[PDB]
RNA sequence: GUACACACCGCCCGUCACACCAUGGGAGUGGGUUGCAAAAGAAGUAGGUAGCUUAACCUUCGGGAGGGCGCUUACCACUUUGUGAUUCAUGACUGGGGUGAAGUCGUAACAAGGUAACCGUAGGGGAACCUGCGGUUGGAUCA
RNA sequence: GCUAGUAGGUGGGGUAACGGCUCACCUAGGCGACGAUCCCUAGCUGGUCUGAGAGGAUGACCAGCCACACUGGAACUGAGACACGGUCCAGACUCCUACGGGAGGCAGCAGUGGGGAAUAUUGCACAAUGGGCGCAAGCCUGAUGCAGCCAUGCCGCGUGUAUGAAGAAGCCCUUCGGGUUGUAAAGUACUUUCAGCGGGGAGGAAGGGAGUAAAGUUAAUACCUUUGCUCAUUGACGUUACCCGCAGAAGAAGCACCGGCUAACUCCGUGCCAGCAGCCGCGGUAAUACGGAGGGUGCAAGCGUUAAUCGGAAUUACUGGGCGUAAAGCGCACGCAGGCGGUUUGUUAAGUCAGAUGUGAAAUCCCCGGGCUCAACCUGGGAACUGCAUCUGAUACUGGCAAGCUUGAGUCUCGUAGAGGGGGGUAGAAUUCCAGGUGUAGCGGUGAAAUGCGUAGAGAUCUGGAGGAAUACCGGUGGCGAAGGCGGCCCCCUGGACGAAGACUGACGCUCAGGUGCGAAAGCGUGGGGAGCAAACAGGAUUAGAUACCCUGGUAGUCCACGCCGUAAACGAUGUCGACUUGGAGGUUGUGCGCGUGGCUUCCGGAGCUAACGCGUUAAGUCGACCGCCUGGGGAGUACGGCCGCA
RNA sequence: AAUGG
């Protein structure tokens, strides 16, 4: 680009879109579970990972991963979601915060308890 | 459906105000069931939701989850074969479905003799049955 | 078409040094002769000579050291497309002083060193190191 | 030569089936903003003055001056009407796209890939594609 | 494209004042590609965050400025308002009522409901600072000073110190020997911050009073004022900061992580499950990756996670990037605006440069110092604020102006080569067809066949005729053209290029958004033409199938005139112009004297360049001018909108 | 110069 060309049209930056649009620049967001189900990961991984469609207070419905082993989440449950995609689950871009609101902590957890909402044993 | 959101909030508040008022969702039927100390009680609660909470709701008899069972004992063979397109898949199993004592539950028996069915495939056989039994065989 | 004769001179010098040419010739001009004088006094060129009246021709005799061109670099700074004028405080230091920068000042075409002493800035013609 | 490297028992394309996501079109349906053409005219201010009334000044003591009220006009807010523009939401149904199984149908490309491939265009066909016309080498082969 | 009080003028009115501010009249202006108008978004700044910097992001708290006060209007009063806690009108909404009528505006401080992931007490004092009123005393002050809550941040500190080895127990590992946990423990000495208890006790307090004396004051020594002097008092915080004593180690450690990136590894579960996961990836018989345990590592009253900004990212490259094959040269050209421009003299000084002066709030940042026990924090001074004005100079370059000059560019004179273009005419070969003759059973086709053709005489051969399309050989890394393209021969009209030797003009140039023109094939419209060929279509084969490839047929089209379409791997995948930089071997077309000197072109190759391949005086080398264009793969050159088209 | 491997 010549200076004259740049005079006519300046250098343009990038949009830099977010990977967590539903949060709307918020650390966490409350929501209600519309369907708690399981899905299979894409190749090469293999399992039955647990997910839940959740309608946010902002009015966005998004699939959020329920981390840990076992969950007390049923339909019509008030949960707090946060940012964090699941690489092998296409579409899942959010993670439920265990131990906040209805969502209970992972039972029988002795490591990384803070990340699974488990009080000090 | 718009009221459903408001209904949730309404139930929470009502439950806090009145101890004897209870609300829960039956997982099987996927139905929120309200509990009270009488017809008059629940009537008042419902009307309060309709006005104060502005949630138009309709009450009714709680749906009942039914189960099924086999009345007769029979031996049946199940066979699969798919060689139509490229890779071929085959499997055959001879199973006897006998009525179990009520309450005992599913009791899969591996009576395979001479390894006619490979040991590795036997767990899958049970898994297949369990999944099929989870689904209705009648209604 | 030709729109920068100074850069043409600088290019001929650089191309000459690479081709190990004894001397380069070009159409003469007051500014070219001015710059030639600067290079000669700094010992970047051996000597220069202008011949002709109707069409004066400037011949620059190039100097090589240990079989290596004395001029290692000669880059035009201010160009027709982008003129560059620096103040005396903003004067550049080519190769941390080891190289020279030809600056056109009101008092005349001179090195960055000369201009800095005289307390005069101006158009930075080129950097010769 | 090559798009192969558990190395041609390689790699690899599209339809159809199923699931899911985002999205275009869509009789329309509900909002926001706004243009133009009008209508309207509270309060206030200014102007004028049918009438009505009046502390300070003047006066022949009657009045006069001046003021107020009232009325009227101009400006103008709400509001109203018609007709456009724009934007947002939503819509029976419909088009293509993306992702996912280990479904089905073929094998189009990669070797000359078994009809070299590809580009523009036209016609045709379940699909990958096929055929014509011109162009390109980003084809191999020559003993 | 926009504008009609619009743009300007004249006069009057109006304002504190200038002014289309307003009005009458006159003129037809004004604005806009240096982006008007319209649409979307938003308080601005000092500053904050990030960055080496240039920048990027951002504008809570602090300070300056602006705007706003239920919503939409409007004045009034006043020095000042079109006024948070004023008025009037209208509206929305709420409230009180005796139902006859009234009332209200937390975007002041608390506080409530609601919304949300989420943000605190309906606190104390006017002691201090500051403000209103007043003669003063004083009064008012949710300003302000303090207190409350919150790990929300920054900073400081404590949770002990020393000793303590068979180093116990236990745990864990184990090579079943030991080892590790680990001086860690226990034990033995020992000090108590901080906490708690009790005791003592700064500074923020200056003033204002009562007066008492002096001076002034004037008639007065009155009064009052001023300055000394005396005396009693003036704190919310506050049970203050801080100091002393008290006894006791008491009352004080958590969180994440250990496959690599990246500091920290084993055992045992689980067995592509259950799980993990920033990225790469792990998990199907032990998995330092999951689950749990031991041990280790990093941080610490915090530790993680999520969100967010900048950096790293030279990944929008001004600093500081690219376009032969990776994304990227418009199909080609002309040309306006624009950008840039050869050499000389004078002149100006616009840019540029120098100096002076004014300004650039404070705070903040930085530096050097102080005060807080230290730090955080507070404070003195300086530097800085990179800028913007103005005045006086310099004038090299750039710009302007004037006069120039050939070297760029162009004109004229002469000659040469060419499938350059447009129009018309004509020749030969061949195919097909038509008519006739001769002649007899095959012909034709394929990998092999078949369909098809033929005794209703084919095919072959000969003669005559018809019509359309294309031009063998020459012919070529030949030539010509901006590109697309252009090939029998002849005539007519016309473009460009190149060479030789002069003359002439005098920078007249280069590039070019927009714009305009040209632009293979296919296609489209109208009217012709139609031999051959051939999309579609039909039949025969092939094949598992064969909407194909092959065979037999065959229509549009291919041709012409005129109009439209505007695209191709329209490719050298290489924009145009100019200058410069080793060689060798060829093709083609001039010119001079076997040797030269021009134009164009092919191959090879040096330096250099390149990721490599390669390119290499016809650059992809070295530079300058200008234009176009790119910023992961898909989605997609698609959707929508506009423009164009008969489609 | 069959076709599929
Ligand atoms: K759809
Ligand atoms: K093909
Ligand atoms: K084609
Ligand atoms: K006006
Ligand atoms: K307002
Ligand atoms: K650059
Ligand atoms: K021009
Ligand atoms: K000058
Ligand atoms: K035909
Ligand atoms: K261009
Ligand atoms: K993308
Ligand atoms: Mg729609
Ligand atoms: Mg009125
Ligand atoms: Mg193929
Ligand atoms: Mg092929
Ligand atoms: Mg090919
Ligand atoms: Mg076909
Ligand atoms: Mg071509
Ligand atoms: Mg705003
Ligand atoms: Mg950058
Ligand atoms: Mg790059
Ligand atoms: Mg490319
Ligand atoms: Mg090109
Ligand atoms: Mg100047
Ligand atoms: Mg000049
Ligand atoms: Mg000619
Ligand atoms: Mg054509
Ligand atoms: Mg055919
Ligand atoms: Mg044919
Ligand atoms: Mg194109
Ligand atoms: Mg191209
Ligand atoms: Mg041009
Ligand atoms: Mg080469
Ligand atoms: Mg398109």
């Amino acid at each position: 680009a010549t200076v004259n060309q740049l005079v006519r049209k300046p250098r343009a930056r990038k949009v830099a879109k977010s990977n967590v649009p539903a949060l709307e620049a918020c650390p966490q967001k409350r929501g209600v579970c519309t369907r708690v189900y399981t899905t299979t990961p894409k190749k090469p991984n293999s399992a039955l990972r647990k997910v839940c469609r959740v309608r946010l207070t902002n009015g966005f419905e998004v699939t959020s991963y329920i981390g840990g082993e076992g969950h007390n989440l049923q339909e019509h449950s008030v949960i707090l979601i946060r940012g964090g995609r699941v690489k092998d689950l296409p579409g899942v871009r959010y993670h439920t915060v265990r131990g906040a609101l209805d969502c209970s902590g992972v039972k029988d957890r002795k490591q990384a308890r803070s990340k699974y909402g488990v009080k000090r044993p | 459906k718009a009221d459903q959101d408001k209904m949730t909030q309404a139930l929470v508040k009502l439950q806090e105000e009145d101890p004897t008022f209870h609300a829960h969702t039956d997982e099987e039927t996927g139905q929120v069931i309200i509990g009270g100390m009488g017809e008059l009680h629940l009537d008042i609660l419902v009307d309060r939701m309709k006005k104060e909470f502005n949630v138009e709701c309709n009450v009714g008899a709680p749906m009942v989850s039914y189960r099924e069972t086999f009345k007769s004992s029979a031996q049946v063979q199940g066979k699969f074969s798919r060689q139509s397109g490229g890779r071929g898949q085959y499997g055959d199993v001879h199973i006897e479905f006998t009525p179990n004592e009520t309450g005992a539950g599913f009791e899969f028996e591996n009576a395979i003799v001479g390894g006619v069915v490979p040991r590795e495939y036997i767990p899958s056989v049970e898994a297949g049955l369990k999944d099929a039994m989870e689904n209705g065989v009648l209604a | 078409s030709m729109q920068d004769p100074i850069a043409d001179m600088l290019t001929r010098i650089r191309n000459g040094q690479a081709a190990n040419k004894a001397a380069v010739t070009m159409p003469s001009s007051k500014l070219k002769v001015a710059i030639a004088n600067v290079l000669k006094e700094e010992g970047f060129i051996e000597d220069f000579k202008v011949e002709g009246d109707t069409k004066p021709e400037l011949e620059l005799t190039l100097k090589y050291f240990q079989g290596k061109a004395v001029v290692e670099s000669i880059q035009r700074v201010s160009r027709p497309g982008l003129r560059i004028y620096k103040r005396k405080d903003e004067l550049p230091k080519v190769m941390a002083g080891l190289g020279i920068a030809v600056v056109s000042t009101s008092k005349g075409v001179m090195t960055d060193r000369a201009a800095r002493q005289a307390g005069l800035g101006g158009e930075i013609i080129c950097y010769v190191a």
